[PDB]
Formats: C-alpha cells, structure tokens, sequence
C-alpha cells in the first residue's frame, strides 16, 4: 500500500538526486523493495548497477542482496534464514518483516494450489514456520493432516451498457 | 385466504371470551388460511391480550409474525398444538425462508422445521405446494429447496416502511435505466449525425 | 374512414377483372397493401416452419394499381422452393377451404401466394419466379409475397417482400432501386440470374378501428412480454448459420486478394456488422433485464 | 374445418370457443352446452367490441354445474389470463401496433 508510494519516491530520487551515483540507504531501500514486489529483473540490474565503492563501503547492502539470491534460485528455506540475518532499523528492517510476511503469503497460496498432498517437514520449510506451528495453522484453516506417512493434504481455494453502445456505433457508424 | 376470512369475521364480531378463545384454536386447526391479519387485528382479540387467554393471542402473533423456532423457545407459555397446526406453522416458517432466499438448503430446513430425515422435509414442502402456499421445486442431488414463489404473511404496521424502501430502491433502479437509455440512444445519434457531417467533409474534398 | 379498406364491393371486383387494365401495362400493380391479420398470421406459419421453407395462399382483391391482403392460410405442401408450382399438391385442400371460407362470410378471393426464406432474405428464386410466372399466365391477377422469419426475429423488424415476374421475353425499365440484403452464397448466383425477371411492389400495412382499440388495451399487459424476450436462444441456429456462410464468403473475399467481384470484402464486412450488431441488441436486452429484476435486492 | 386444420397445425387441439358482446348471457350457456357435446371442458372467450371501459376487454370464462334452489344449472366463471411470448408474434404486433440509428 505505502511501500508502493515509497517505492516511487525511490525512483524519482534514484535520477534527481544524483550527481552520478545516488545515495547508499536509498540503494538499500530500493533493493529490497525491489524484492518485495517479486521484480527480480529490477532487483539484478539494479544490484550490477551498484558501484563496488558502495559495495565495499557498505556490506548491509551485500545482507540484503543475499536474500535476493535466494529468492533467484527459489530456495524459501533459505530466504527465510537470509531475512533473519541482518539488522537496519528505520530503513531497511521495517520493510525485511513485509518481505518475510509476503514471502509467507506467496508460499503458502503455492503449496494451496500446486501440491495435492505434501510431507509436513517440506511444507513447514516452505513457509519457514516449524512443522508444530504450521500443522496447528493448516488444521485450523481446513486442510487434511495425516500422521506416521507425515503428510499434509492442502485444500484448494452506464457500466456495462454505454460499452455496448460504442460497439454497435463502431460496426454501424 | 379469502371464503374462510368472511366466513370466520362473521362469527368474530359476534363471539366473546372463551369462543373467541376457541375460535383462534379453530382458525389455525383450518386448511387454506395462513393469513390472520384481519382477525390479530380485531378488538374483539385485543380484549384477549394481557388477559386469561393471553398464550392464545401469543400463539395467534406467533402464526402471524414468527416462525416454529419461535415457538420452539416458547413452548412451555404458549398452548399445546396438534401436528395438523404445527405442519402449517412449518410452512409459514419455509415462507419466511423462502422470504429472505430463493434457493434454501436442506441442512437451513431441518434445522428450522426441526425434522430428522429428508423424507418429512420433503414431504412438507409437497403440502405446502398442495395447499398453495409455495410454488417451487426440490432438487435432491444438491440437497436444495427453488422457490419459484411464496405467499405474503407478515402484516408489519410498523415495519410497513421497509416494503417501501425496498419499491423506492426498485422505483430509483428503473429511473437509472430510463435515463440511461435516454443517454445512450442520445449518444447513438451524436455518433451518427457526426459520422455522417464527417463523411460529407471527406467527400466535399473529392471535388479538389 | 379507418374501416373503409374492409367493405367488399363484389360487383365492382367483377368490374376489374372483365376489365384487366394489368394487360395495359407491365408495371400496372405498384402497391401491395397489408392486413394486420394477415401480416401476423404469415409471420406466426413462417416462424412455424423454423428453419424449413412454408408456403400459403393469400385472400385479398384489387384497387386500382393497388393489391390488397387481407387474410392467408398455410398449405399442407412438401417442395416449397424444389418444386416448380408446389402449391398444385393442395389443389383440393385449397377449393375446399376457400369453400368453407365462403360459408361464414370470407368473400376475398385468392390473390396471391407467400412462403418463407428462413434466414436468407426476400426475393425469388429460379423455382420462385416458374411458379408466380406459371400463376400471372393462368391466375392474374397474382402477387408472391416472401418472408424471413429469422430476420425477422433477429432484427426486431418484420423482413417481408411482394413481388410481380415480367413476361417471358419482356424488359424491365431503368426503374430497380434494390434495397440491399445479404444473400447467402449457396443462393447468390440462382438471385442473380433470375433478379432481373421480376420487380418488387411498395408494401404498406393496416388494421381496423378495433385493432387500432384492442392493441392499445393489449399493450396494457402486453408490456410484460417484451421485458421477458429471451431472443438470442429462440432463434440461435440463425446467427450460426449466417457466421457459417460468413466464413465462405470471407474465404472468397481472400481469394480475390490471393491473386485477382467488385470488393467482396466490404460486402462480407457489412454482413458480419449487421449480424454482430442483432447479437448485441439481443445482449442489450438482456442486460437491460439485469439491471431492472436482478440488481435489487432486499 | 378440423379435418382441415389438423393438416396444417397437426399438434393444435380444440380448447373451446369465443363471441363477442357484453358479460355472459342464457344464449352464451346454450350454445356453451352444444360445444360440450364436442369437447368435455372447452373454454369461452368473450370480447366486447363496444367497450366503454380502459381495461382490455377480453374474457375467459370456464363452466362450472352448480346447484341453485335444488336445480343443476350450468355458470360460468371467469379465468385470469396471460399473453404468449413468441418472438415473431411480438416483433409483428408491435410493428402493427408502431406503424409508422440501429440502436
Ligand atoms: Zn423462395
């Protein structure tokens, strides 16, 4: 809602600011909104695009590109482990705990509608929750639990007239 | 309703205390009439309230305005009914279902009617079209009751104004509607006329 | 005098007939004047028929260079529009009932004959023009009226044509407006070769006094009938069919630009536009219906 | 005349009979009589011609036998009535009813 506002404050700043080269919170900022959004073609051009001064200078910036890594290659057990890792607060921790509520959302309306049936330890790694909490969760929502197999069974989940008359009045003239 | 109205005012305005007291017992033991408005409304009934055949005029506004849930909660005040009387005050309850949806399942039906197998419900529902109270049709596999049409019970004197404000939000629907034809038809000859002025320039160049 | 079109005058129909001013003149009939009654009932035995071409004969007289119908009734024939005069299969049904008719006061005579053109417009055919050649040498005077049912319904216009053949070897004047109708291909070339044997006369409708009364009255609660149409599932295989013949005609048009008349594909647009344009006047309808019964609520 | 109908409207049936004037009269009753000698239940439409009223003046009548001072006499009563919904049979009363942009 307002990370999106955000996002486009972001982006303006990224050209009328610099100078060149924009400024390092920013950067920070604009990466990992751009993880938020999913828009990983923006989040690796706009890593590349980095220069290695700021790189080197700071290495938070490097904390949260390697969650991006993880999300490139769809590792969630690793996305959630990459999230709990670094601290920024006010700039980029406040939006870390989005990504992480987002990433959960993601994960679990796939395994709603990709998997039939799926073991418990897999799907709790998918949405990064241990296997306790996320059984309770899933069997508090509706799903099928089945124990000794260790699998989960996931359930799946004028206005029209003025349109009208521009069709006609296009095939009439 | 409509023999059994003059039929049963008649003895009405010429019955006291315990007649009248009885005669509810008669209207509502009556096929046909499912309509108490004219007889709730009389002061001869009116006397009845608040005296000692008071559970009686309570029985009559339950039949009148609520449902066999209604008096399900209050069976132990009001008077005991035969299946002949708590068969119609079902169907007045499938009406006042039917009332606020057309498609009612059966699950809403059992839990209301207060039955234990399909069959009953069915069979009911059967009474019900027989004695011209419903019109519809049951579908067994869906487990659903269509309501094609159902009859009018509830009198609301004070509650009139809802029916109004249901006419009005249709009344307010056809003036959109209206309107709206008027404007795209409008607009279907703005398009047209111009259309045509815009040829006629195209074609007053040809001569150049 | 509203009722006036409705006296019989035998004696002066006699009159007409001994004198037959058509032999005078080709294009002597110009008019063709149209009972309510006969209108409908022709419409009602054309839809009747769906998608199956019907025929009947039409009762009627004659006023100047003016026909007029005032009844019809269907004929129990096989062949309309395979049948050179197909009509001739219900000889005796056709005396029989014209005598029965008689018997409780229908004094018209035949006139002329109608049958239908599901879905394919009003003109005549090859077989069409033998039969109303075959009727002006031995019954005049005659007129052949043709419906389109299915047009009809899908333009919410009445789609009918009255029709008079020249002689054999007789050439028609510069006169020959043609309203334009799409043809289907399986029927254009038969329409083309034989277009030019016959003209069409000026159709104009009518009804009495009391039809003028009752279809007031009628409207009344008739009202009911046109919020609850329904008209894209009644005749549905017509849109189909005509998208069908759309298709080859779409084909020619394509071949004509493939190598190498006259811009078929203009011809093809305007058919699909007037095709598209019933289906959306028939969703119009529709929606037009949600909006007045469905978004209420309580 | 029904040896010739049924030729041309093979699945229509006699329903019954009208005339026209004004509310059921004794020579309604007694024709009404000769027409179930044809038919067990016909219907009776009636329309007055010299309707001096704003309703359509059209009715239908069904015949009940009913017992007045001891006499088994036939009456009449009145049926409500619809209009038919064909498509044609609408488009053509309304161009009738008309006579005079696509949209
Ligand atoms: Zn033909």
């Amino acid at each position: 809602f307002s990370f999106k506002k955000l996002l486009d404050q972001c982006e303006n700043q990224e050209l009328e600011a610099p100078g060149g080269i924009a400024t390092p919170p920013v950067y920070g900022q604009l990466l990992a909104l751009y993880l938020l959004h999913n828009d990983m073609n923006n989040a690796r051009y706009l890593w590349k695009r980095i220069p290695p001064a700021i790189k080197s200078a700071n290495s938070e910036l490097g904390g949260i590109w390697s969650v991006g890594q993880r999300i490139w290659q769809r590792d969630f057990p690793g996305i959630y482990t990459t999230i709990n890792a670094h601290q920024w607060s006010e700039t980029v921790q406040p939006i870390m705990e989005a990504l992480r509520d987002a990433t959960r959302r993601r994960a679990f309306a796939l395994v709603s509608q990709a998997y039939t049936s799926i073991i418990a330890d897999d799907f709790a790694a998918f949405v990064g929750l241990p296997v306790e909490e996320a059984v309770k969760g899933i069997l508090e929502q509706g799903w099928q639990a089945d124990s000794t197999t260790r699998m989960v069974l996931p359930r799946k989940p004028e206005q029209q007239l003025a349109r009208l008359t521009d069709y006609v009045a296009f095939l009439e003239n | 309703t409509g023999q059994n109205q003059e039929q049963f005012l008649l003895l009405a305005k010429s019955a006291k205390g315990a007649a009248l007291a009885t005669l509810i017992h008669q209207v509502l033991e009556a096929p046909g009439v499912y309509v108490f408005g004219e007889l709730l409304d009389m002061p001869n009934v009116r006397e009845l309230a608040e005296s000692d055949f008071a559970s009686t005029f309570r029985l009559l506004t339950v039949f009148a305005y609520g449902t066999y849930a209604d008096y399900l909660a209050e069976a132990r005040n009001l008077p005991p009914l035969t299946e002949a009387q708590k068969n119609k005050l079902r169907h007045l309850s499938v009406v006042t279902l039917a009332a606020k949806v057309k498609c009612i399942p059966y699950a809403v039906l059992l839990e209301a009617l207060a039955l234990r197998n399909v069959r009953q419900l069915e069979d009911l529902v059967i009474e019900a079209v027989y004695a011209d109270v419903l019109r519809g049709s049951l579908d067994q596999r869906n487990q659903r009751l269509e309501v094609d049409y159902s009859i009018g019970r509830d009198i609301q004197r004070q509650d009139l104004s809802a029916i109004a404000r249901t006419l009005q939000e249709w009344c307010v629907g056809c003036e959109v509607v209206l309107s709206g034809i008027e404007e795209q038809v409008s607009r279907a000859n703005q398009h047209k006329e111009q259309q045509l002025g815009l040829k006629q320039q195209i074609e007053s160049e040809v001569a150049n | 005098s509203i009722d006036e079109i409705y006296k019989y005058d035998k004696k002066q129909q006699q009159e007409i007939l001994a004198a037959k001013p058509w032999t005078k003149d080709h294009h002597y009939f110009k008019y063709c004047k149209i009972s309510a009654l006969a209108l409908l009932k022709m419409v009602m035995h054309a839809r009747s028929g769906g998608n199956l071409e019907v025929m009947g004969l039409m009762l009627g007289k004659v006023d100047g260079e003016t026909m007029i119908i005032m009844d019809s009734f269907a004929l129990p024939v096989e062949g309309t529009e395979t049948r050179v005069n197909a009509q001739a299969a219900a000889y005796e049904y056709m005396a029989a009932y014209i005598e029965n008719a008689k018997q409780v006061g229908r004094l018209e005579n035949a006139i002329g004959w109608y049958h239908s053109h599901p879905g394919y417009g009003c003109w005549l055919s090859g077989i069409d023009v033998s039969t109303q050649m075959l009727n002006q040498q031995f019954q005049e005077p005659f007129v052949a009226v043709v419906i389109d049912p299915t047009r009809t319904i899908s333009a919410g216009k009445v789609n009918l044509g009255a029709f008079r053949t020249y002689p054999k070897g007789y050439k028609p004047p510069d006169e020959g407006p043609s309203e334009y109708q799409t043809i289907p291909l399986n029927k254009i070339e038969d329409f083309g070769v034989h277009c030019k044997q016959y003209y069409a006369l000026e159709v104009s409708y009518f009804k009495s006094s009391l039809d003028r009364k009752l279809l007031e009255l009628l409207w009344n609660k008739y009202w009911v009938n046109t919020l609850s149409s329904s008209s894209l599932l009644t005749n549905a295989d017509y849109t189909t069919g005509q998208v069908f013949d759309l298709s080859e005609k779409l084909e020619q048009s394509e071949a004509q630009l493939g190598r190498g008349s006259e811009d078929k594909l203009a011809k093809a647009t305007r058919d699909s536009c007037k095709t598209t344009i019933e289906a959306i006047h028939g969703l119009m309808s529709q929606v037009i219906k949600d909006k007045l019964f469905n978004q209420i609520n309580i | 005349k029904e040896e010739q109908f049924k030729q041309v409207f093979k699945e229509l049936e006699f329903l019954g009979w009208y005339t026209t004037g004004g509310p059921p009269d004794p020579s309604d009753i007694h024709v009404h009589k000769q027409v179930c000698e044809i038919i067990e239940s016909p219907l009776f439409l009636k329309l007055n011609p010299m309707t001096k009223h704003t309703d359509l003046p059209v009715s239908v009548f069904e015949s009940v036998i009913d017992i007045i001072n001891g006499e088994a006499t036939m009456l009449f009563a009145e049926l409500t009535y619809t209009l038919a919904t064909e498509e044609a049979e609408r488009i053509g009363v309304d161009h009738v009813a008309r006579m005079t942009s696509t949209v």
